[PDB]
């Protein structure tokens, strides 16, 4: 009723608590690491912004922050008897030379009155700032996304700032937050201005992924938060190797996402999650005792039991013939610490400072541990050759770990996080039987509306004719069902006069065809080429 | 190039189309549709639990999802979360993305009034301060007690106004805040072209399939094809003078005596004499003035004999003959 | 002597982008010379090195991308991720204004990287490109 | 290598020989003749198409035993690798993956799945839906475990 008006508002667990004591505790380790790099980035700009006393003293100091994410915020020193202001220029606010000046002079001016306790918004204020506001000026220019701007505007901008170098009560500082590709930037500008730039440049790198000093760190703080109460399987962690390698800019926010969603999967379906604290042994039930039986390492050890002990009267008794000894057989292996966690923490600090190696990934270090490829892991520096015997660990085939583990053995978080998008749509439209289970008898003898043309839509050419496609569409519809369908309702009258018309079938097809190809434009599957003609269209969607 | 064309189709009027369309979309596959709707109903507790983690939930899939979102947001979730925190329930702010009249200023002016005006945020209202005003909203919200106070819905996120790039980045900064849950749906096949690793870092999207093969009743309204001129001048002739019917009848005869193209047309001089023959046209001016009315509503064409020809098809003019002229 | 024969005004990157995005770049350079009349014959599943680059459309990328990748891949969510990642790097830009390029209206695309940075990034992923450029 | 000796006709008597040994019912046994008659016109190689269709229906008509016995899945293909005298099992699986998408745009298989009620259905509507309560096959399922249990413990005692 109201849906054509836009944005109308209206004003209409024993398991989960053990998640709640684990989740936030992990997240205290997350954000405390997040402010560490936040304090790191804010520090290394601040000292380098100051103490650089050049001899010519007629040049601005420039700073190239390579690899930076265009969101790096900056704080400034107080530095009394001089105001220090920050100006940010978005490429959205870079239309010309003119408004790049005019908005920027406006942005400092309100920042100047707020600390001060009619004028014109150009460089007139810059010289009279000594008289307009008393203390001197040291402005800084947070160019947020520098490679999207037309550089001749930027090149003409910096010559305008070059004229401000003759007043001696103002200091200029430029911050170039590039995304990447410093060699691209010295190509675009005028070479007369690069020689203006090259007085005191500083190529400080700011990257979230820099030698994995935080990537290996945040996975390490993940491991102790789940220490001894779970495991991480091999097929799980290689997914974390492969998919996180596909995102260069921000691994660290992504590793929080795919790990915490993985932990959300475990608490939501696994019944033995309650038993990670041994105080919860009183919650034991036969239904819990029944579902413990189908563990693969459980039944395999029983196959190991019979072949080792060909007397099986003991093994048959400890089966479901007893239940007290049966769970006592389980809680024998309950407290398995699995020191692969601790052995990782043993070797992680070692090569960090004993051999002092930094170009390493702790996750595949954990993964090569899971197969036994730690020997073929340390080889890539040839520096643990004196230490491959003391850092050695053979991964033991541990038992009952399949109840306390995380793995994408179901393809869940492969699907629900990285969905094969146009694959799952195209699979939905060719098949349609595994999505959908008086008038439903027609449905068992006639396809749904969107999908029935789709099989011929595959079987059509690159650019297709509209009418012959409908002519082919009329072939798929048999005649007797529609007149059985159009005459199904005796209650309505306005439909029934159309129902008795002898050309109703050929009219109801073009009505139904012009509801489906009407609905293949918002999906972008078919594009109407050369509108005000629309005799032929173009299909972009291919199967792959 | 003998091509079958949409002009050579048995056409259907306005009331005839929409009624039989309404018959199918409410009686075609009704039983399996709610049979799907009961199957996916068990996923509703799973969405409630993940949404406490501030996850921007995104729904893809074939078919319209508009009915499904409004059941899931309004009736199910929004009172369930208010009961589980402990009074009016959680305010729902939908965004109709299929409505092209959505701007960035107006919806955010709703947002800061939907959110708390604890400070004088109109002081920071200054000239694009929108990203400026939301940045002062974000850092304050980093140190607040974690509870959802608002859930917003964005239908058809690839819509004609929401897919604009200055609006997209605006929603990106909203999603990093923990106090608001972002449940949106798109329909495009190229929807993940909209986001880079910068925005999805702010978004942390997760995905779920919903395919009910809905007809998109509301979403078909703004869209148009040649159903929505041969049909345009079909109504003007129903309200004119009675002489214009006759002088168009004499027009349409000899213009269909010979598709309706240029070559079947007639010269101006003889047509003046022809409409002088039936005591209709006095002269050229009295002919042309009530022929400019056929020109002003683009009901006839002229190219060069001085050929005036009707731009409608061969099939259309005899339909115009036997129905409205007769 | 050493300073008097060099300029020393330039303050060649191996580029930061990932592997699937690297092959995403290596398919985009192909339509600087490969016209649609020739490409589908020479890239079956069964010179303008100097000249200014031609104009893309969408899905011609994935036409070439699926061919030249090592059935081994089908999920294209991260492939769609790195496109607008490459759009922010201004290495592939829109012909029209920078606004409506998402929903498939008439939008043409084009590279903005010279040949040498393509040539290093070909060997950086061990892929051979000079075979398919033939005057 | 009879499969690579192409361009030979499998007549009406010949094709019903090829399906009565694999125990096909009369519903599909006429349909194989019906869709070969569809594909006798637009073919490329007659040996490859005639075997690719017979495997996936036996994958779907015997799935009440195939999902309940994993060992017979090699049994049905190897008895055709001996019948068609193939090279190995490498090329035969390359056929059945090929023609499966080539029959996914037709009518009768979308019937034959929902007529036979065979699939399992409620898994796929929970796998494709992205359900957190879907089955994770790190486990062996309770039925197959009980199939494993009653086979072994009666072998035991």
């Amino acid at each position: 009723a109201d849906a054509q008006r836009s944005h109308y508002t209206v004003y209409p667990e024993k398991r989960w608590e053990l998640y709640h004591q684990l989740h936030s505790h992990f997240h205290d380790q997350v954000d405390h690491i997040i402010d560490n790099i936040e304090a790191d980035l804010k520090a290394e700009i601040s000292d380098l912004l100051y103490s650089e006393t050049t001899q010519k003293r007629r040049c601005f100091n420039t700073i190239f922050l390579l690899g930076s994410d265009s969101t790096t915020k900056i704080e400034l020193k107080d530095e009394s008897s001089r105001y220090n202001v920050l100006i940010e220029l978005t490429p959205k606010e870079s239309p010309n030379v003119r408004m790049m000046l005019r908005r920027s002079m406006y942005k400092l001016y309100s920042a100047a009155d707020a600390e001060e306790h009619d004028v014109s918004y150009d460089l007139s204020l810059v010289e009279n700032f000594k008289r307009l506001f008393g203390k001197d000026l040291a402005m800084v220019f947070n160019f947020k996304d520098v490679d999207s701007i037309n550089f001749n505007t930027l090149d003409n901008f910096i010559i305008l700032l070059k004229s401000a170098f003759k007043y001696d009560h103002v200091k200029i500082s430029l911050i170039f937050n590039i995304n990447t590709n410093l060699s691209n930037i010295e190509k675009n500008l005028r070479q007369s201005t690069i020689r203006l730039l090259k007085r005191n440049y500083h190529k400080l790198d700011v990257s979230s992924n820099k030698g994995f000093k935080y990537g290996n760190q945040i996975f390490q703080s993940f491991l102790d938060t789940v220490d001894g109460k779970l495991n991480l399987s091999d097929r799980f962690v290689e997914f974390i190797l492969s998919k996180m390698a596909n995102n260069t800019n921000h691994n660290l926010q992504l590793l929080t996402k795919m790990l915490d969603y993985s932990l959300m999967s475990y608490f939501f379906q696994n019944a033995f999650s309650v038993f990670i604290d041994p105080v919860n042994v009183d919650f034991l039930n036969d239904d819990y005792l029944k579902i413990l039986s189908r563990c693969p390492t459980f039944m395999f050890f029983v196959e190991g039991l019979i072949k080792q002990h060909a007397p099986a009267d003991e093994i048959l008794s400890l089966l479901t013939n007893k239940n007290r000894g049966l769970e006592e057989f389980f809680v024998e292996f309950l407290v398995r610490e699995n020191p692969i966690n601790g052995h990782a923490k043993f070797v992680a600090r070692f090569l960090e400072e004993e051999l002092n190696i930094t170009n390493f990934n702790l996750i595949e270090l954990y993964h090569n541990l899971l197969i036994g490829k730690l020997d073929s892991y340390l080889d890539r520096w040839s520096a643990c050759k004196e230490y491959k015997d003391r850092l050695h660990f053979e991964p033991i085939d541990t038992i009952f770990q399949e109840l306390f583990t995380l793995d994408n053995r179901s393809g869940l978080l492969t699907q629900s996080i990285f969905p094969s998008y146009k694959s799952n749509i195209e699979d939905n439209l060719l098949s349609w039987e595994q999505v959908l289970p008086l008038s439903g008898d027609l449905d068992k003898i006639m396809a749904p509306v969107l999908g029935q043309l789709f099989k011929l839509y595959r079987e059509a050419n690159m650019t297709i004719n509209i009418y012959d496609f409908y002519i082919a569409f009329r072939e798929t519809l048999p005649k007797e069902e529609i007149l059985n369908f159009i005459r199904k309702d005796p209650s309505n009258t306005k439909l029934l006069e159309l129902a008795e018309t002898p050309d109703a079938f050929d009219k109801v097809a073009l009505i139904l065809f012009m509801q489906a190809i009407f609905a293949f434009e918002n999906m972008g599957l078919i594009k109407f080429q050369s509108t005000k003609s629309y005799d032929l269209v173009e299909k972009c969607v291919w199967r792959g | 190039k003998s091509r079958h064309t949409m002009s050579m189709a048995p056409d259907v009027t306005r009331e005839e189309f929409s009624l039989v369309s309404n018959f199918f979309n409410e009686n075609f596959q009704k039983r399996p549709r709610q049979k799907l709707f009961e199957i996916q109903k068990k996923m509703f507790p799973q969405y409630w639990f993940e949404l406490t983690q501030g996850f921007s939930l995104l729904f893809y899939g074939v078919g319209s999802k508009r009915n499904f979102l409004e059941e899931f947001a309004i009736d199910y979730l929004s009172p369930k979360i208010a009961y589980s925190q402990l009074v009016n329930s959680i305010p729902c702010l939908i965004l109709n993305g299929y409505n092209p009249s959505c701007n960035y200023r107006d919806v955010f002016k709703e947002i800061t009034d939907l959110l708390v005006p604890a400070e004088l945020t109109r002081s920071e209202t200054k000239g694009n301060h929108v990203i400026l005003q939301i940045q002062k909203m974000i850092d304050f919200y980093k140190n607040q007690p974690l509870d959802i106070k608002l859930i917003l819905v964005v239908h058809n996120l690839d819509g004609p106004s929401i897919r604009k790039n200055t609006f997209q980045t605006m929603l990106s900064f909203l999603s990093v805040i923990r106090q608001i849950a972002i449940v949106a749906s798109t329909d495009h096949i190229y929807a993940p072209l909209l986001w880079d690793n910068m925005k999805a870092q702010n978004y942390n999207f997760v995905f779920h399939d919903i395919s009910n093969f809905e007809p998109s009743t509301v979403e078909s309204t703004f869209q148009d094809v040649m159903k929505m001129g041969a049909e345009g001048a079909k109504y003007v002739l129903q309200s004119l003078t009675v002489n214009s019917k006759k002088m168009y009848k004499l027009l349409i005869e000899t213009q269909m005596q010979n598709r309706g193209t240029q070559r079947t047309g007639v010269e101006l001089k003889l047509f003046n004499h022809l409409c002088a023959a039936d005591f209709i046209a006095s002269n050229e001016i009295a002919l042309r003035s009530m022929l400019r009315e056929f020109i002003e509503h683009k009901m006839a064409n002229i190219t060069k004999m001085e050929i005036i020809w009707v731009p409608y098809t061969y099939a259309e003019l005899e339909k115009l003959l036997k129905t409205v002229l007769n | 002597i050493k300073l008097f024969l060099s300029t020393d005004d330039n303050l060649s990157q191996t580029y930061d982008l990932s592997i699937i995005s690297k092959y995403l770049l290596i398919a985009s350079y192909i339509c600087s010379y490969l016209e649609p009349r020739y490409d589908a014959s020479i890239f079956s599943r069964k010179n303008p090195r100097y000249l200014q680059p031609s104009l893309f459309a969408i899905e011609r990328l994935l036409a070439i991308f699926q061919a030249i990748f090592p059935s081994l891949m089908k999920a294209n969510i991260e492939v769609f991720q790195n496109l607008s990642e490459l759009h922010t790097l201004k290495l592939i830009a829109t012909t029209m204004n920078k606004n409506i390029d998402y929903l498939s209206p008439k939008v043409r695309w084009k590279v903005n990287v010279p040949w040498e940075i393509i040539k290093e990034i070909s060997e950086s992923v061990h892929f051979n490109i000079s075979d398919y450029f033939s005057d | 290598s009879l499969l690579v000796k192409k361009y030979c006709k499998m007549t009406t008597e010949e094709i019903i020989r090829l399906c009565n040994d694999f125990e096909l019912p009369r519903e599909v046994a006429y349909k194989i003749v019906d869709e070969y008659n569809i594909n006798a016109s637009r073919l490329v190689c007659p040996w490859q198409l005639v075997c690719g269709l017979v495997l996936n229906c036996t994958f779907i008509v015997f799935n009440e035993r195939r999902r309940k016995d994993p060992r017979i899945d090699h049994f049905i293909v190897s008895k055709m690798c001996s019948l068609m005298l193939t090279s190995k099992v490498d090329d035969v699986i390359e056929c059945v993956k090929l023609v499966k998408e080539l029959i996914i745009g037709e009518k009768w298989f979308r019937d034959l799945q929902i007529r036979y009620d065979d699939f399992r259905y409620d898994e796929i509507i929970f796998r494709k839906l992205g359900s957190m309560l879907q089955t994770t096959n790190i486990l062996v399922t309770d039925d197959q475990y009980n199939i494993w249990k009653k086979r072994i413990e009666m072998d035991l005692a």
